[PDB]
């Protein structure tokens, strides 16, 4: 599965 | 090593033309296996290689939840970077991200990766230690601190050494007949006169997988590095690739030239010459 | 910076007149991502053309494959039409059999 989302 | 998994994200703002678009694709070596586009009717992660179709509903729902959150998350990030750089709300900008894991022939983790760019130039990257960051400028430093505060590097290290390798190995097994099969190139040399005194010898490689290949021309056994025209490797559309290398030679001297081809699908490295 | 697309027009299998095949137009090395690509049969835009999902290289530049089913002939001329922000006029690359 893909990586967990995060904000820049 | 011999295998890797990589996810590629592209977030694009378009002022006056709706909200920013988020697209994500996943690859195992040179084989794409999933896609997601926020501009689709019913955005959802879709399969792109047969061996992924057997995955359960939970796999597909988890991916879609993550990619739908990414769409929101990236809209916020594009707003954030615009501010870090004091840019106008009128311009279009792009944030790209690429991450994944590399396995050696032994199957163990060689190294992890995570890099992001802003308008096609390096912005921030996880270092090889999977513990620290390299920010490209004072704007990227803002992102770095937020990530350090959220202990992002620790979660990334855990993913890259855990989940990423685990899923990669699962995919290599489920899709072994293709993913673990190297198709050698079919090669041949063509000749095209360019004048009454010179001609072009072009060495072709077709139908190979994976994309990695080396084509070289030699004159009297010496590599014609500065004199060889190489085209970028291109996809044929059936999973395979094509490539060619050309050299302009004096007419009557073509036998002094040899094309050498190396690819992992080959029993041994090939040497070719023009056959009149 | 912005980078202009490199363009390659070729067929999936070796060209055989009267034999069905696939006409390919590969655009790569460009940035930003918006790009317009059309395949032309004798100057006219073919309709049911498809393309790969957007992806990029290690240097961040994008690449896309546009393709369509087709049958070569010694008469018909084929080409690829490309428009991108870096271009003042659309660029037309003709399909060469030995390329």
């Amino acid at each position: 599965v893909p990586l967990r989302p995060m904000t820049y | 090593g011999s295998h890797s998994m990589r996810y590629f994200y592209t977030a694009m703002s378009r002022p006056g033309r709706g909200e920013p678009r988020f697209i994500a694709v996943g690859y195992v070596d040179d084989t794409q296996f999933v896609r997601f586009d926020s501009d689709a009717a019913s955005p959802r992660t879709e399969p792109r290689p047969p061996w992924i179709e057997q995955e359960g509903p939970e796999y597909w729902d988890r991916n879609t939840q993550i990619f739908k959150t990414n769409t929101q998350t990236y809209r916020e990030s594009l707003r954030n970077l615009r501010g870090y750089y004091n840019q106008s709300e009128a311009g279009s900008h792009i944030i790209q991200r690429m991450y994944g894991c590399d396995l050696g022939p032994d199957g163990r983790l060689l190294r992890g990766h995570d890099q992001s760019a802003y308008d096609g130039k390096d912005y921030i990257a996880l270092n090889e230690d999977l513990s620290s960051w390299t920010a490209a400028d004072t704007a990227a430093q803002i992102t770095q601190r937020k990530w350090e505060a959220a202990r992002v590097a620790e979660q990334l290290r855990a993913y890259l050494e855990g989940l990423c390798v685990e899923w990669l190995r699962r995919y290599l097994e489920n899709g072994k007949e293709t993913l673990q099969r190297a198709d050698p190139p079919k090669t041949h040399v063509t000749h095209h006169p360019v004048s009454d005194h010179e001609a072009t010898l072009r060495c072709w490689a077709l139908g190979f997988y994976p994309a990695e290949i080396t084509l070289t021309w030699q004159r009297d056994g010496e590599d014609q590095t500065q004199d060889t025209e190489l085209v970028e490797t291109r996809p044929a559309g059936d999973r395979t690739f094509q490539k060619w290398a050309a050299v302009v030679v004096p007419s009557g001297e073509e036998q002094r030239y040899t094309c050498h081809v190396q690819h992992e699908g080959l029993p041994k490295p090939l040497t070719l010459r023009w056959e009149p | 910076i912005q980078r202009t697309p490199k363009i390659q027009v070729y067929s999936r299998h070796p060209a055989e007149n009267g034999k069905s095949n696939f006409l390919n137009c590969y655009v790569s090395g460009f940035h930003p991502s918006d790009i317009e690509v059309d395949l032309l049969k004798n100057g006219e835009r073919i309709e049911k053309v498809e393309h790969s999902d957007l992806s990029f290289s290690k240097d961040w530049s994008f690449y896309l494959l546009y393709y369509t089913e087709f049958t070569p002939t010694e008469k018909d001329e084929y080409a690829c039409r490309v428009n991108h922000v870096t271009l003042s006029q659309p660029k037309i690359v003709k399909w060469d059999r030995d390329m």
